[PDB]
């Protein structure tokens, strides 16, 4: 994952300070209400109908907290993206059925949040170094799929 | 925009195909499973073995589509307005993938005519499949 | 397509952007030099140096031509219609670098306006940069 | 990039009918046709207003010919795409200014051309192992980008 030394230390020294219980609800909320083509994984969830009945589902919040944990392990793997994400990786492509085009979406709501969140310290830099984690965690979710 | 110029190159190719569209709709999915796997999640309910009945059947429909298109290149938005309303909002296709498919029947085409698909006749059909593909893809989100 | 209550998520969002817009819009630009480097190759005679002239200069630009296609909301293509020919004719910019642009401008938002920036502006700011985007891409070939 | 044995020898046995001259030709003389804004990057050339002015143009066919040899270097190498593209790939972002979005026109342009010459010889399964080829080539011209 071509991070240099100040990237991979840019990168985790803001990961420590994230809230998972916000960020995780947040990021997997404004993916359904921004992109809302991606609410058909989801219909199990429940209603979707509004923003405020989307951010506010404990369904999406439960479900955001374990995404924001698998992202967490991929930080301290960030040598190994790929075979870390192996697992997920099959599942997303032969049970689930998501054309992996949707997490680049997810990786740039994803992105937002962080900003939205940390404003002023989600410097342009800082920007560029989750830029490239995102794009090598959507990457590696894709590796598998045949 | 569809020049006339393109609207010709278009009617006159997709004119030679004739009865041989639904067998060239049928490979060039096949191309796009085997090129583009990615495609093949919004087909999990299909089987997608060479040869699949399944596969032949919707290649054709496929075909008939774009034949449908060419009978009414001019008003196109309107011709393949249930279309739209079934790849944007009920199968929610990625508009990427329109690409992909596009790329594979222009790839079939080539094959499958080698002194019609002349310089400019590719462009003026890779100009339709995109006017197509913004189509089924403009209400998508 | 921009619905009504898009329109006024756009009007109020961007009215706060107020007299910032410009350190915005070279916020945004200095955010995508960094983030996607390929989107330099538009740029080789600028100086792309940190907190340069005319990025800031050109950020001015960039955010006074989003200003004006907010205030002309339901107009944009007759609006926009000189940059669009500059985009699409003569600079003949690939339009994934707009799914670049807008997504630092998003970036920049939600970092300068945590108030505003809330799950249905964010909708809403989005379909209109993608708006913006097909206009300024609607002939690129 | 993930060749199995059977795709690379799809591959190779089929590069090895290929006539270079002709082949480049055809495909930047195709480019410059079906992607007219991938012009801006040969004013130089001349004449490109129409199609036979630009595929029958000896400075296209010249050009052409330079090009797919250098996608030949590539074939002998497989394993080591990055390498071997080093040089051309910052040549293309330095001096150049060449937006790698480019790349992937090009390879699928020539996915065409080899399709138009070969007809029936090029298979579904030929198709994609070509595809693989022209993304590698691609990202290999986009790794020293900066
Ligand atoms: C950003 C990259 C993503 C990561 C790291 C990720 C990770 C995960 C994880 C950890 C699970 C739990 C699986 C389990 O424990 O059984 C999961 C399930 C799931 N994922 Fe993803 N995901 C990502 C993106 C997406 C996207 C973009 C979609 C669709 C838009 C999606 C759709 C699903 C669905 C529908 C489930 C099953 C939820 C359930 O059990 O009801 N994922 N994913
Ligand atoms: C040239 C562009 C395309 C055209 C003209 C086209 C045409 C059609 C037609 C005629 C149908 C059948 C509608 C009916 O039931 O009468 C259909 C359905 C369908 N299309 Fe497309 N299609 C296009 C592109 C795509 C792409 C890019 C995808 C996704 C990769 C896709 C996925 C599907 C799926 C999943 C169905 C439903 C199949 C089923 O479950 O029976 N199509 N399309
Ligand atoms: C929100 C979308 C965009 C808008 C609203 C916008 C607006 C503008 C404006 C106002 C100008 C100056 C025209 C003049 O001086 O009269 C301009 C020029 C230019 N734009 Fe954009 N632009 C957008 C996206 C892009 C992107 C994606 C690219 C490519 C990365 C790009 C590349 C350029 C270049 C190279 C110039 C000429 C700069 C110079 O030489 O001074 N623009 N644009
Ligand atoms: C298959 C991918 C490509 C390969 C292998 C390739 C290879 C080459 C080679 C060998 C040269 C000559 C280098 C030199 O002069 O020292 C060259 C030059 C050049 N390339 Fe590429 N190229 C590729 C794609 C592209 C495309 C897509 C573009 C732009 C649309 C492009 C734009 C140029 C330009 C403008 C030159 C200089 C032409 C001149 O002499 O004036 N290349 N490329």
């Amino acid at each position: 994952m071509h991070l240099t030394p100040e990237e991979k230390s840019a990168v985790t020294a803001l990961w420590g300070k994230v809230n998972v219980d916000e960020v995780g609800g947040e990021a997997l909320g404004r993916l359904l209400v921004v992109y809302p083509a991606t609410q058909r994984f989801f219909e199990s969830f429940g209603d979707l109908s509004t923003p405020d009945a989307v951010m506010g589902n404990p369904k999406v919040k439960a479900h955001g907290k374990k995404v924001l944990g698998a992202f967490s392990d991929g930080l301290a793997h960030l040598d190994n993206l790929k075979g870390t994400f192996a697992t997920l990786s099959e599942l997303h492509c032969d049970k689930l059925h998501v054309d992996p085009e949707n997490f680049r979406l997810l990786g740039n709501v994803l992105v937002c949040v962080l900003a939205h969140h940390f404003g002023k310290e989600f410097t342009p830099p800082v920007q560029a170094a989750y830029q490239k984690v995102v794009a090598g965690v959507a990457n590696a979710l894709a590796h598998k799929y045949h | 925009v569809l020049s006339p110029a393109d609207k010709t190159n278009v009617k006159a190719a997709w004119g030679k195909v004739g009865a041989h569209a639904g067998e060239y709709g049928a490979e060039a999915l096949e191309r796009m499973f085997l090129s583009f796997p990615t495609t093949k999640t919004y087909f999990p309910h299909f089987d997608l073995s060479h040869g699949s009945a399944q596969v032949k059947g919707h290649g054709k429909k496929v075909a008939d589509a774009l034949t449908n298109a060419v009978a009414h290149v001019d008003d196109m938005p309107n011709a393949l307005s249930a279309l739209s309303d079934l790849h944007a909002h009920k199968l929610r296709v990625d508009p990427v993938n329109f690409k992909l498919l596009s790329h594979c029947l222009l790839v079939t085409l080539a094959a499958h005519l080698p002194a019609e698909f002349t310089p400019a006749v590719h462009a003026s059909l890779d100009k339709f499949l995109a006017s197509v593909s913004t189509v089924l893809t403009s209400k998508y989100r």
